């Protein structure tokens, strides 16, 4: 999402957020 | 049992026994209870897999097309198991909780490797 | 200030009145309220159109409490209010009408330009600037700065009690800035563009070391943060405009001690993350101001004469000018309120004899 | 077989419809606040936590219309929530108010105006809802002209999308059957399902209301 959009989460939620979360992998990883 | 307000709801009535769970797939008033009176049946849902491995599902898709037409809602689990057949598209939170899990899979694989690089 | 025709209550006696006792209307409205019915507006016009002596005008405020905590308090007419401050005025309770001015929300006491001026100017002849800026902040929290006339006499106040004051609460800055504001933002002149200056100055001010939110907050000002930054650009249009427009060297001042004085020295965040704050451009404001302070003086656009002088000269001026508009305005309103008030006695004799034929039928 | 009739029930239920309507709670009762535990004294039910800081910091319109003359008309009122969530002016002009003159501050009561959400008037007025919110805010008068300034934005939205994977091989299955041999992709036009924003206001006329049970 655009970076004036997520300011404006984190304005509307100040004080109750967590980390920002980025893009997920592209495939199910696996476990060695 | 004419009922205050309320409609009809296509959704999972519990079936089977102790450890052994089977779902019926019913269109019935939402305020009825969810083993009880039912409209119409119009599938069946076996969570456990079966001798060849599979998750069997029966969709009445002719009645429960009547039926979302005549204003029936539907729940929750049952949003999602007509997306994983196709029939809907895939719910947002199949999608949201797939990417979760990929995220939390990527974390597990990255402290793994960091393990056995100190190893 | 204000012509002996413009404060001339020769007019408003003439008006056509209707004979009551106070103690009788007095009674009407007990015996309406005890029985939790509404009051009519005819009957609070004529509880204040009969007032007789300054012991009538305290009770007389009593009921005007009574009636805007009434069904019908939206329904208080203009001529009632009108007539109000005039009876304060004709029986020396100037200090009742700025109570109930004061108290609007109590009272429902909103009056028009023409009777704030009627109000605000008795208190100039006596000298009372202390009342007589009371009743500028309330014309300000009204927005009522739509008639010239109250915008120089409005401005005349401010800068007579801005000359004297030296210490400033940030609650005196914020009234002082936006009563400087909006009467400087309608007038076209060098005392508009000062004014300006001036208001937003003393906003920016509180903006930093208060916040925004106590800027805004019941006040007819906006939301927006950037006070400081609309200061510097009254400097920027006042030096691309006609040479008849100057700035004064005292709203220049004014400026120049706030940006060096933020320079030089509940937890809701209310402006997003990704926009600048207004403490982290103080330096650029300080470098602005230099620039357009020795770029206006260069232009000779920078006027010598005080506010509070050229704010007398310009009221000697143009206020002449507006009192003649500002009466014709009150005659037409006169008449407007004649007809009206008489349209609300027939519709009450109506009603009473609609009501004798029927109820002695029944 | 003729049921014997009810009187007591039938008497008891127009006793009581009669005293909800004369001792129906006034919006000073119901909508009052205690600022220090945020909990409504009508009820004792506190607010929700997200509810509070706007609680304690923004006014509710009839705290500002209450000041102005005619309690108003003809201005306009944006809400706290609406300037955080939207570039795009939103804003009521206020059309008609029925103050609660019970409340000592005259601080309560109903409103109608005409709504402006997100740049785009409606066609005529309606009432207005969450007028007792702690999120209102005064346009001022010389900021009007800026503060409604909007230009519209080309709607350049989606017209069509596909079927579902399974409805579409049943759609497309259906024609083969029927001896139609069109290659066209079976689409779902989506033009008419306009969707709202979630915090767009809903209908207040149709809004029910706390009933009387003082505590």
């Amino acid at each position: 999402p655009p970076e004036r959009e997520l300011s404006r989460l984190r304005r509307l939620y100040q004080g109750h957020l967590q980390e920002e979360s980025g893009p997920p992998p592209e495939s199910m990883p696996k476990m060695p | 049992k004419a009922y205050r307000g309320g409609h009809l709801t296509i959704r999972l009535a519990l079936g089977g026994c102790t450890n052994r769970p089977f779902y019926r797939i019913v269109a019935a008033h939402n305020k009825c209870p969810r083993d009880g009176r039912f409209v119409e049946q119009l599938g069946s849902y076996d969570p456990l897999p079966n001798s060849h491995g599979e998750k069997l599902v029966a969709l009445n898709l002719d009645r429960i097309r009547h039926w979302i037409g005549c204003g029936a809602h539907l729940s929750k689990p049952m949003e999602k198991l007509l997306g994983l057949a196709g029939f809907f598209p895939l719910h947002p939170m199949m999608i949201t909780n797939a990417e979760r899990l990929r995220r939390k899979r990527a974390r597990e694989v990255l402290l793994a490797s960091q393990k056995t690089d100190a190893e | 200030l204000l012509s002996s025709a413009y404060v001339d209550s020769h007019k408003w006696e003439a008006r056509e009145k209707e004979h009551y006792c106070l103690a009788d209307l007095a009674s009407l409205m007990d015996k309406t309220f005890e029985r939790k019915l509404p009051v009519s507006s005819l009957t609070i016009s004529r509880l204040i159109d009969n007032i007789s002596s300054r012991e009538e005008i305290d009770h007389a405020e009593y009921y005007l409490y009574k009636f805007r905590h009434s069904p019908n308090c939206w329904y208080l007419r203009n001529w009632t209010i009108h007539t109000w401050i005039r009876q304060c005025l004709k029986y020396d309770a100037q200090d009742k009408a700025l109570y109930t001015l004061v108290n609007k929300v109590q009272y429902g006491i909103f009056p028009d330009n023409f009777t704030f001026n009627l109000l605000m100017d008795s208190f100039i002849k006596k000298e009372n600037y202390k009342d007589a800026l009371s009743v500028v902040f309330e014309v300000m929290m009204q927005e009522a700065f739509e008639v010239p006339s109250t915008q120089l006499l409005s401005l005349y106040v401010l800068f007579h009690c801005l000359a004297k004051k030296t210490d400033f609460s940030w609650e005196e800055e914020r009234n002082f800035g936006a009563s400087l504001l909006l009467p400087g933002l309608k007038q076209k002149n060098s005392v508009g563009f000062s004014s300006q200056l001036y208001g937003y100055a003393l906003l920016g001010k509180v903006e930093l070391q208060q916040g925004l939110r106590a800027v805004y907050h019941n006040m007819p000002l906006i939301w927006k943060p950037g006070y400081l930054d609309r200061a510097l650009q009254v400097m920027e249009k006042v030096a691309a405009s006609p040479e008849d427009i100057k700035l004064c060297r005292e709203a220049l001042d004014v400026l120049g001690a706030v940006l060096k004085a933020l320079t030089s020295a509940e937890k809701l965040v209310e402006q997003l993350d990704i926009e600048e704050t207004e403490q982290s451009k103080l330096p650029q404001y300080l470098e602005r101001f230099k620039a357009l302070h020795s770029k206006l003086q260069a232009l000779g656009k920078i006027e010598s004469e005080g506010l509070l002088s050229l704010t007398t000269q310009l009221v000697k001026e143009k206020l002449s000018t507006c009192e003649a508009e500002d009466i014709a305005t009150y005659e037409q309103n006169l008449q407007q309120w004649h007809l009206d008030l008489v349209q609300l006695i027939q519709r009450e004799q109506q009603q009473r004899e609609q009501a004798k034929q029927e109820y002695q039928a029944q | 077989k003729k049921v014997r009739p009810r009187l007591i029930a039938e008497l008891a239920r127009r006793v009581r419809a009669l005293r909800e309507q004369l001792n129906r709670p006034r919006d000073s009762q119901l909508y009052a606040v205690d600022y220090e535990t945020l909990t409504r004294p009508f009820s004792g039910r506190r607010l929700p936590v997200r509810a509070w800081a706007d609680v304690r910091r923004e006014s509710r319109l009839l705290q500002l219309l209450g000041r102005l003359p005619l309690f108003g008309l003809g201005r306009l009122v944006t809400r706290k929530s609406w300037l955080w969530q939207h570039d795009e002016p939103c804003y009521w002009r206020l059309t008609r108010v029925r103050p609660d003159y019970t409340a000592q501050n005259l601080d309560h009561g109903k409103a109608w105006g005409i709504l402006t959400f997100k740049g785009k008037t409606e066609s005529e007025a309606r009432e207005i809802e969450h007028v007792m919110y702690h999120d209102w805010r005064l346009v001022p008068k010389h900021e009007e002209e800026a503060f409604t300034a909007f230009t519209p934005a080309p709607e350049d939205s989606l017209a069509s999308v596909p079927y579902p994977p399974l409805l579409r091989a049943m759609i497309i299955a259906e024609r083969q059957k029927n001896g139609d041999t069109s290659t066209e992709e079976p689409m779902l036009n989506v033009q008419r399902i306009r969707m709202e924003p979630w915090d767009y206001p809903a209908k207040q006329e149709d809004k029910g209301r706390a009933k009387g049970t003082p505590v």
